[PDB]
């Protein structure tokens, strides 16, 4: 719904005011690192089948308390919608890194998520940790410190989108508490 | 005047109530489907009429398919919330025809209850355009041309606003695109005595609830009904 | 917002799927057109005072009918107020040179536009007439780029396109 | 098809409006995209043949089980039906790498694999073994270009990240 | 639905063929008009709302037998109608334009398009003669040949361009006589 | 909760009318099976890990892929991650004979169970290449008669086509 | 109809389903009742006239009333057809003793009771003491036994409570 470029334009609203010529100078910075935008998607997307099975495997190993009868991803139908829940969590996360701006995840699942989880029982801690995961995946993929597979390309600034990408993984805990 | 417990702009819904109230809203809007479902198996046999599946993988994702919808329709905004709040005042009392004083303040209060009647009795008349045919083709384009503005709800903008989402996982669209076309299949005949129950009333629920006035199109239900209960007027914004 | 990012994210989300090349290939025309296509949105908002001044009286000086009693411009406030709702329109449009689209045009202008110029005995051509004569005010020396004139001339052309 | 310019041509379906100034913006940035992708096309056109061999081993040289009985790899017919699907699988992406986007596959390919490999019993791990042996023969010499390998080696692994 | 990118590889399964270098040539044609398209329909797009202005107009002045009492085009009841139905055509024609072939308006305007018309009682002879004007708005929109209108692009011809959306205005013909 | 006893009082329940005289003939009829369907449980209530050693991997026997570098029985606790699943499977065919039908297994083990092994990238019919192991072993020697072998082979033959 | 198999037939085409073993148990106990319920089906054929005729005079007896000016009675040609009705229903109520379930009271006897008696201003409570002369009269002296009599008035006065 809301971009990195309709975002100068929802704050000029608010003063009444025309966009003029320095406010938007960094607008196009967002240009000159446009290719960077657009080379650091597809190491996400092309790796998220994956992902979703690295992470469900790998938070269920240091809380195993809940596979656990009487738990929260015992049941096989229990554990196929958190095949289902977390799969689309990083589906909106890869739509907020092409927008430019962490809006996206705010109206599509973030709004009426914490009071269906108080409604369905699901741990908070338990989850965050399993989008810990997934904000360490996401820096090891944009830049070519990875695990197996390395997404050579052309070389150069990689860690102001990792601190973006960072800066957009972290608000899943802000509303899962 | 504050620091108490009044916020200066908070996030409610509107159509509160109170917490004694969303209890007997949603008891009774449960109370409507226990009497909508009392004559598509009220005889004492599931019928050729519900069919939760088609497959063995077809039938427990239609669950996921109803919750899902459930909670889409649970992260809308202020307005869009606040709206059919005030049309469900208008739609659904547009449903019992007698306006009688009883269920006059049950259904301009408990909103789910007014959001159940509306939607049980558009499948006990048997008036959706998944229980709608066709048999001309000059009433087959004036039928799929409602629906195609029928879609001006959804996608107002240019944007498609996620409210037609139709499938949160990576393979859900398809198993959510060959169940329409088994349900005109599984509502390909319905009976004998179906085509007359299916047909008439569907010139009893566009002609009376909402174009009072304009009798040339009140002329074409009469000329093809197709279009008269493939019209859904009744503001679920989809 | 109508911009080429929403488009293509949220017909993904009403697939429930990831991005693909399909929507990558949108984004390389944001890099290509937006050295060219928002270049003069430096230059409306450089002088607008100086260029709705020339689309605030070209209303009366073609309609000085409405100037008159018993209509909308009766007293000079009338004459005074009706000059922000002329720069309105050239604040909406260049949001919409740098986002790439119709968002704020449609959500903000056109919404709603029908009834309240209808209610209030105001006339829609009043609008139209005022700021089409600001398309004949169009060359690439001192103004903006040949190819950068026509991503600025269709959005006046946007909005006659609508109210009409 | 969902290639990028049949997506925004029905966008501006539903709601009844035109092409807008935001949608035409793909439609160049599909001309700076197949600038450097249909000229990596016409060389697994090239290669129609020496490409499914070497992908029709990489499922048996590590698969060895499938020539026990009642299994998927029983007899030679069983083994030239096993290339056969791959031939298609590089015909498939033959179709993406000059439309546009993904077009063929989620209609074609994906949809109804997941119930072609659960009642036939084909062992869906064997697929992408074979396309990913596929994936790495891609090199800065010897091979298509540079900006031409990054499309080749997208909806290679779409394909990897779908039957996932 | 589909475009002149897709057309082709249905072509291809017909005998399960593939798309190479010289069966891309009818796709480089395509790809090198490319600046030449896009300024074909912007300029049809900018100036519709003034083509309905003048087609059904046009239709009156010819024939002034619709606002006949009986007629068809009577009231603004069956007036608005028919700035309707003509409104929708010009959409349709456009994304042709943008798609390379013939398709948007086969698949959701002109199945069935005269077996519509003539249970509304819909005079056909009106129908063809209101769009055989809009057969000629479009050649002489991508042309600048107007008499007011100058939407002045750069150098080179379009008269190719026209010879195509004339063969993206005779497939309605053919589906309301 | 499928059954017997739920399922024909559901049906009174779906009408909105009383129980009825159709009822009272589908509970005789586990009034009179449960001398087998009730005398099939107990063999397999004293027999957990016996059954699943051998039979566990007799499935890795046939399958000569499971063990590589980049596979899944890499290490033992995975190889006890593979044995308790096959724990689980004949625990709830326990309280699939004890309620009145295939119930405990229609929501607790096989609603939602064919993509979450795929996305696992599990072989799915590596789940079946033990329980066929499995089910030749009823005879009416040495365990409950052939009466009672038809109560073992209406929940391990439906949890073959489960998976199917 | 509503029998017991199809009940349980209908139950798994709720879903599209299999019959599974829950659905082959709903019909076991059958053997376990019709070797005894259907010996109930000869005594209504033995008695078409006999108990029909001692029964409907006493309903006459018990309710004189018709033979008052405005009501049923006031003629012979409604005395013959207050008895062929029973003599229809009681071929209804054999037609449930026939196949078990509540099919052929609900099929062609009660569905629609509301309305045919009120415009025909015919008294309900009439056919409350039409089974009330029969429902009194279930003894295994003198008849069969009551193993094909524990269904028998349970269906009777439940033709009453369906008009009532
Ligand atoms: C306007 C009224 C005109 C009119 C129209 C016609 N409608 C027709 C059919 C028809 N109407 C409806 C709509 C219904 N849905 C619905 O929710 C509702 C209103 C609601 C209540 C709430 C409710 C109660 C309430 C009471 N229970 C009481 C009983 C007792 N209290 C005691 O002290 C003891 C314990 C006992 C007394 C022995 C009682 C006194 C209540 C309050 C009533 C009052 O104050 O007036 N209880 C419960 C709990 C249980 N009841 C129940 O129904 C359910 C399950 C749902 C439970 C758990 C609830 C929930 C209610 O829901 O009942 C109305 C009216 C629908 C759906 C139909 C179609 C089906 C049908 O046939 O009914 C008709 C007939 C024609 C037709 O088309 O069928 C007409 C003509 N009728 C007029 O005459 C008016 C001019
Ligand atoms: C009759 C003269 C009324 C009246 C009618 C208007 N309806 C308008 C839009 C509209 N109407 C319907 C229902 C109607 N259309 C159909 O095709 C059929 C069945 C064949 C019916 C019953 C719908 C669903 C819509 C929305 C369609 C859309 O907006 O795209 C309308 C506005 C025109 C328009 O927006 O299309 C009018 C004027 N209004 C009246 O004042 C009299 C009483
Ligand atoms: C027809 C719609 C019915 C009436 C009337 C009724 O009372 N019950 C319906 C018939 C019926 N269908 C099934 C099987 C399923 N029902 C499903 C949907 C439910 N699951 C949900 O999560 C929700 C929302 C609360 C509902 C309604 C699904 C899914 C199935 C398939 C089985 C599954 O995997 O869940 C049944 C159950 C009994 C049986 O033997 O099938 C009934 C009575
Ligand atoms: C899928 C295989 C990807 C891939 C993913 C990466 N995982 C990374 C870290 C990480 N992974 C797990 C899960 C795994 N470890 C376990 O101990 C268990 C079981 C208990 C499992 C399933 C955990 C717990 C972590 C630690 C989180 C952290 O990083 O702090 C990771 C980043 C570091 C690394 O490379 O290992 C990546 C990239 N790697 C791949 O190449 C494929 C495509
Ligand atoms: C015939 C129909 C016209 C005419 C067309 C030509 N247009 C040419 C170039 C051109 N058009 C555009 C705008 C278009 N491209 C976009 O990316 C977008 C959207 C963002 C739009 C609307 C641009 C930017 C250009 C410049 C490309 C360039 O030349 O560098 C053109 C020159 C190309 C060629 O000769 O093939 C032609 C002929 N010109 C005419 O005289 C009539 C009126
Ligand atoms: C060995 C013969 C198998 C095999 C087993 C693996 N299963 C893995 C995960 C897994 N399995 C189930 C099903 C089972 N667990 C339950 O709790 C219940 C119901 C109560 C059932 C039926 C579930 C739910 C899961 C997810 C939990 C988890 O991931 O631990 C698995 C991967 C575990 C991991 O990587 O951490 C393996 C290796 N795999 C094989 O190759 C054969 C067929
Ligand atoms: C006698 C103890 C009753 C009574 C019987 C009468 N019924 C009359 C007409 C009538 N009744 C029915 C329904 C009934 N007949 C059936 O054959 C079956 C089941 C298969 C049922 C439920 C119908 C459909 C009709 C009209 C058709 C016809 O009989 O030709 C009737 C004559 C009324 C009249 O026509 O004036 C009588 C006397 N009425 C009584 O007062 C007691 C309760
Ligand atoms: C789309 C069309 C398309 C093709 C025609 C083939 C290209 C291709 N790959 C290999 C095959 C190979 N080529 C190499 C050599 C290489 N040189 C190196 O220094 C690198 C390691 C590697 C790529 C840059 C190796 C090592 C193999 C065999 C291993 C393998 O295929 O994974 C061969 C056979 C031998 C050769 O010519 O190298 C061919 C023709 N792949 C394609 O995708
Ligand atoms: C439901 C309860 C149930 C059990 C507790 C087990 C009983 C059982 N059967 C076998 C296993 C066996 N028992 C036999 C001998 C047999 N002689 C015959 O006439 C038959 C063919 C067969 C017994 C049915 C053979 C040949 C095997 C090995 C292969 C097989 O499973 O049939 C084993 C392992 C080795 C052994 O002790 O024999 C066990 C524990 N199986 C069950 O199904
Ligand atoms: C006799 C009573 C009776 C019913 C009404 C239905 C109730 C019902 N509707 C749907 C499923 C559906 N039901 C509708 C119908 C509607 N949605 C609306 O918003 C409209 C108000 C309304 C009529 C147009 C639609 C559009 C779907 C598709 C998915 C959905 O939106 O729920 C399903 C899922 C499986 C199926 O398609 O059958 C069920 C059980 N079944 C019954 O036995
Ligand atoms: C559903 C989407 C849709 C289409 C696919 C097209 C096609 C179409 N046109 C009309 C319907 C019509 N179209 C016209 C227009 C004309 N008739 C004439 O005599 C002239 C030749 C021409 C004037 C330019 C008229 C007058 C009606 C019928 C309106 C009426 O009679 O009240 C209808 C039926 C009702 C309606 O929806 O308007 C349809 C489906 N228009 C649409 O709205
Ligand atoms: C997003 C964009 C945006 C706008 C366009 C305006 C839209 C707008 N205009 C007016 C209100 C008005 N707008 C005009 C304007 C004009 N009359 C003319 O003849 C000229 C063509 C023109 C300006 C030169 C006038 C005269 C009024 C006052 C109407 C009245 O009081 O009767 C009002 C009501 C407020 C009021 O009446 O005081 C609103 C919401 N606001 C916005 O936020
Ligand atoms: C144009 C659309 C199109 C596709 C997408 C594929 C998909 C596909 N594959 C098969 C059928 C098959 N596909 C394979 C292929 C393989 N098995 C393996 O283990 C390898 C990984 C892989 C080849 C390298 C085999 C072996 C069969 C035959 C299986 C059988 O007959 O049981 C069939 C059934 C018809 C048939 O071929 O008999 C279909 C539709 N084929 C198509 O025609």
């Amino acid at each position: 719904m809301l971009d990195a470029f309709s975002r100068v334009v929802v704050n000029s609203d608010a003063k009444a005011a025309y966009v003029g010529g320095s406010d938007l100078q960094a607008l196009k910075s967002f240009i000159a690192d446009g290719n960077k935008r657009l080379d650091a998607v597809n190491s996400i997307v092309s790796n998220a089948s994956c992902m979703v099975s690295d992470a469900v495997s790998g938070m269920i190993c240091e809380n195993p308390g809940l596979i656990s009868p009487g738990g929260n991803c015992y049941t096989n139908r229990r554990m196929a919608a958190c095949l289902r829940d977390g799969e689309i969590i990083l589906r909106y996360v890869s739509y907020a890194l092409l927008a430019g701006d962490a809006s996206v995840l705010e109206d599509r699942c973030l709004n009426g998520l914490k009071e269906t989880y108080i409604a369905l029982g699901v741990p908070t801690n338990s989850s965050i940790r399993a989008v810990s995961i997934m904000k360490a995946q996401a820096v090891a993929f944009i830049t070519n410190t990875a695990t197996e597979r390395k997404m050579s390309f052309a070389a150069g600034d990689c860690t102001s989108l990792a601190s973006e990408v960072a800066s957009y993984f972290d608000r899943v805990g802000a509303a899962i508490s | 005047k504050f620091l108490g417990t009044l916020k200066r702009s908070k996030d409610p819904s509107g159509l509160r109530l109170g917490f004694y109230g969303r209890k007997a809203d949603d008891f009774m809007a449960r109370s409507i489907a226990m009497q909508a479902k009392a004559s598509a198996a009220g005889s004492g046999v599931y019928t050729t009429q519900c069919s939760e599946g088609a497959s063995k993988g077809m039938a427990e994702n239609a669950r996921t398919a109803s919750l899902a919808k459930q909670f889409r329709q649970a992260q809308r905004s202020a307005r869009e919330m606040s709206f059919d709040y005030y049309e469900g005042r208008k739609y659904a009392m547009k449903a019992v025809g007698h306006i009688c004083n009883y269920e006059e303040k049950i259904f301009q209060q408990y909103n789910k209850t007014a959001a159940a009647y509306v939607m049980g009795k558009q499948e006990t008349l048997l008036s959706c355009d998944r229980y709608a045919q066709p048999a001309n083709k000059a009433e087959e384009y004036i039928q799929k041309s409602v629906q195609m503005q029928m879609k001006k709800r959804s996608i107002p903008y240019g944007v498609y606003t996620t409210s037609c989402a139709d499938g949160t996982v990576k393979g859900m669209a398809e198993n959510a695109r060959v169940a329409k076309e088994s349900a005109n299949f599984r509502a390909r005949q319905m009976s004998a005595g179906a085509k007359a129950a299916a047909r008439f009333n569907a010139r009893r629920v566009a002609n009376d609830w909402h174009n009072n006035g304009c009798n040339y199109e009140e002329k074409l239900t009469s000329r093809f009904p197709a279009a008269a209960s493939s019209v859904r007027p009744t503001t679920n914004r989809y | 917002m109508k911009s080429v990012i929403t488009t293509v994210v949220s017909a993904a989300d009403a697939a429930g799927r990831f991005p693909s090349n399909s929507d990558l290939e949108s984004i390389q025309g944001n890099i290509q057109r937006s050295a060219a296509r928002l270049e003069a949105a430096e230059k409306l908002a450089g002088n607008h005072e100086a260029v709705v001044k020339e689309a605030g009286d070209a209303c009366f000086a073609k309609y000085a009918y409405l100037k008159n009693p018993g209509e909308a411009g009766e007293n000079q406030e009338k004459i005074n107020k009706c000059y922000r709702d002329v720069d309105h329109y050239m604040r909406l449009v260049n949001y919409c040179l740098v986002v790439g689209g119709t968002g704020p045009l449609d959500e903000w202008g056109i919404a709603g536009a029908r009834e309240v110029y209808r209610t209030l005995n105001l006339p829609t051509s009043a609008y139209v007439a005022s700021i089409a004569y600001t398309r004949d005010r169009l060359c690439v020396p001192r103004d903006m780029s040949a190819q950068a004139g026509v991503e600025f001339s269709a959005y006046l052309d946007y909005l006659i396109n609508a109210l009409s």
